């Protein structure tokens, strides 16, 4: 049987648009049926990293499952994990990804963050994140309190990290932001290690499964 | 939680120069806040002096500008306003206050696209006077038997010939609350200032519990401890 | 520019409306803010209706092109105080722009006739050769009230001075008035009388040096 993904493009559906009132996934499906859009599934506009690899690496699956990987209210003590977008909206609400969180600054700060997780789910662990790039540089200073910003993810099989690019852009979807998608399969018992001191879009949930 | 603190001189002579410090707890200065000065003259209403931000430069009242500089202390912990060229109209309570910070660009969350003064501190008085320092002559307003509502009696305290304002109050260290009332002040054809406190107590324990009223006058640095005992 | 009316009234436990006008409402949207005497003020409605922790639900706030309004259903007493609108400006170096103040008043409120106290110049006072009549009048509503002092029977306006009434902390109004004198003045009458003229009705207090 297959994954119907109705309205929704494998993005959207992946990283959790909002607009996606498509039905929460089942244990397995031997392919999927999507709509194929335009603009993906990214609600904020943005880059794909191996989107390729990852949809071919998801069209069948056998022990499919989505987990809290960092707590919301717990794993961010002083960082902003509230922050919503008109272009991610739900129902004529700003509203963000239900997989990712926007850390931005808190009481004026954005203190280096740390956070780990141990793949015990006894299969790959699909972990997605986003980095983000504002469009000048007053406003990098705003929402995180760092100039010159990093990102580094590593496990043991992956290791990279991001610097934001501060530049003008058009409008797309009227935004002049943008953020890149990332994502790395984790094998069983490896640990992967989230540090940033600015434009980490953190993972909220993932996914645990088996290809095949 | 992050909490602030205004202080300096509540007297300033005319043409001179006006300097305020803000202390910051529970928050760092090197941050992206807007660090916010505002005043309020008498009878009037809120005014916008100026901001800082820490690496992000100064934003002023077009109004002032001229003699209002704003700066941080890093080191202390806090940001401060220097107002030179005083006049009476100068003559203000002033706040200080944080605002959080905006975004310019579509490069943010919602939130980031609302202006608002997030915390504020209690203000401080700044009065513009050639008109030297006068610290308070306390006197009590003893109950007397004429001066009693059955079960309840009033009684103050007289605080008088005091520059500049402001004074406060309280009764019996804090300890006593409920019934009490401090007026506004009465300027005199002096110069001087005089307001009373009230409080209401049980008239039957007018011979047994001990009443002191605890005037501060900031702007003399004196506190004064008075004993109020019926006639 | 931001403009904003200057007073509103409006009945105990009914609706106001405060509204602010301004192009820069356009943009960084409003803040408000409730001023009291001798207090910070305290921001209560800012963003698209946010309310901070600790503000009532009874406020909320909307705004429409250039104008925004502060709304309270179910006014309380305790709501009396002056309401300033807030705004940043997109265009130039963007300042920090205030409302002129509206005062908020609240209506049908219970009357009470106001409670007054004389006291005589104290024994202190008199010995450091100063005398001031010391006449406090408190618990009324609404918060109009008229002076006047008298010396035996005859009237006495000089070296008078006389507070403007002010909220209590039971949302009734208090307010004061002194008489200065000698103390050969004081000493020299029978009694001098503080009158408390409050909604038509008088209440005199009377103290006498013997
Ligand atoms: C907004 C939109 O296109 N919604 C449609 C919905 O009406 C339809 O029922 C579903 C599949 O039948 O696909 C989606
Ligand atoms: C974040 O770090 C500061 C600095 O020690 C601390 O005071 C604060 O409590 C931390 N955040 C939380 C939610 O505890």
């Amino acid at each position: 049987a297959p994954l119907q993904l109705g309205n929704c493009s494998v993005a959207g559906w992946i990283l959790g648009n909002p607009e996606c009132e498509s039905l929460i996934s089942k244990e397995s499906w031997s392919y999927i049926v999507e709509t194929p859009n335009p603009e993906n599934g990214t609600c904020y506009p943005g880059y794909f990293a191996d989107y390729e690899e990852l949809r071919e690496q998801l069209s069948s699956v056998s022990s499919f499952e989505r987990f809290e990987i960092f707590p919301k209210e717990s794993s961010w003590p002083n960082h902003t994990v509230t922050g919503v977008t008109a272009s991610c909206s739900h129902n004529g609400k700003s509203s963000f990804y239900r997989n990712l969180l926007w850390l931005t600054e808190k009481n004026g700060l954005y203190p280096n963050l740390s956070n780990s997780y141990v793949n015990n789910k006894e299969k790959e662990v699909l972990v997605l994140w986003g980095v983000h790039h504002p469009s000048n540089i007053r406003d990098q200073r705003a929402i995180y309190h760092t100039e010159n910003a990093y990102v580094s993810v590593v496990s043991s099989h992956y290791s990279r990290r991001f610097t934001p690019e501060i530049a003008k852009r058009p409008k797309v979807r009227g935004q002049e932001g943008r953020i890149n998608y990332y994502w790395t399969l984790l094998e069983p018992g490896d640990t992967i290690i989230f540090e940033a001191n600015g434009n980490l879009i953190a993972p909220w949930y993932a996914f645990a499964l088996s290809r095949g | 939680q992050v909490q602030l603190q205004e202080s300096g001189p509540g007297l300033v002579k005319p043409s001179g120069t006006l300097s305020l410090t803000c202390a910051i707890s529970g928050g760092s200065i090197s941050s992206s806040n807007w660090w916010t000065w505002v005043r309020q003259p008498p009878g009037k209403g809120l005014q916008w002096i100026g901001e800082i931000q820490h690496g992000g430069g100064t934003n002023y009242n077009p109004s002032l500008k001229s003699r209002a500089t704003i700066f941080v202390d890093v080191s202390k912990n806090h940001f401060s306003l220097r107002l030179s060229s005083v006049t009476a109209a100068d003559t203000a309570v002033y706040y200080c206050a944080k605002v959080p910070p905006y975004c310019t660009s579509a490069s943010c969350p919602d939130d980031y696209y609302y202006h608002y003064m997030d915390v504020w501190g209690k203000g401080t008085t700044v009065t513009v006077s050639g008109a030297s320092t006068k610290g308070p002559s306390v006197f009590p307003l003893a109950p007397s038997s004429k001066s009693t509502s059955g079960g309840t009696a009033a009684l103050g305290c007289l605080v008088k010939d005091y520059f500049p304002e402001p004074v406060t109050v309280s009764w019996n260290s804090g300890a006593l609350t409920s019934g009490v009332h401090t007026f506004p002040a009465v300027l005199q054809s002096s110069g001087l200032y005089s307001l009373s406190s009230v409080v209401t107590v049980p008239s039957s324990s007018l011979g047994t519990q001990t009443y002191i009223c605890n005037v501060n006058h900031k702007p003399s640095n004196t506190k004064v401890d008075k004993r109020v005992e019926p006639k | 520019e931001l403009t904003q009316d200057p007073a509103v009234s409006v009945a105990l436990g009914q609706t106001v409306r405060i509204t602010c006008q301004g192009d820069s409402l356009r943009g960084y949207s409003a803040s408000w803010y409730q001023l009291k005497p001798g207090q910070a003020p305290v921001l209560v409605i800012y963003g698209k209706n946010n309310r901070p922790s600790g503000i009532p639900d009874r406020f909320s706030g909307s705004t429409s092109g250039n104008r925004a309004s502060l709304i309270i259903t179910g006014t309380q007493a305790e709501d009396e105080a002056d309401y300033y609108c807030n705004s940043r400006d997109t265009n130039g170096y963007r300042p920090v722009l205030f409302g002129g103040g509206t005062k908020l008043t609240v209506l049908g409120q219970p009357k009470g006739a106001p409670s007054v106290t004389l006291f005589p110049p104290s024994s202190e006072e008199l010995q450091a050769n100063k005398a001031t009549l010391v006449c406090l009048i408190s618990d009324f509503y609404p918060g109009a009230v008229t002076v006047a002092w008298k010396a035996d029977s005859s009237p006495v306006k000089a070296g008078v001075e006389t507070t403007t009434p002010s909220k209590q902390s039971n949302n009734k109004y208090a307010a004061s008035s002194y008489l200065s004198l000698t103390p050969e003045q004081w000493k020299s009458h029978r009694s001098y009388s503080c009158q408390v003229t409050h909604e038509g009705s008088t209440v005199e207090k009377t103290v006498a040096p013997t």
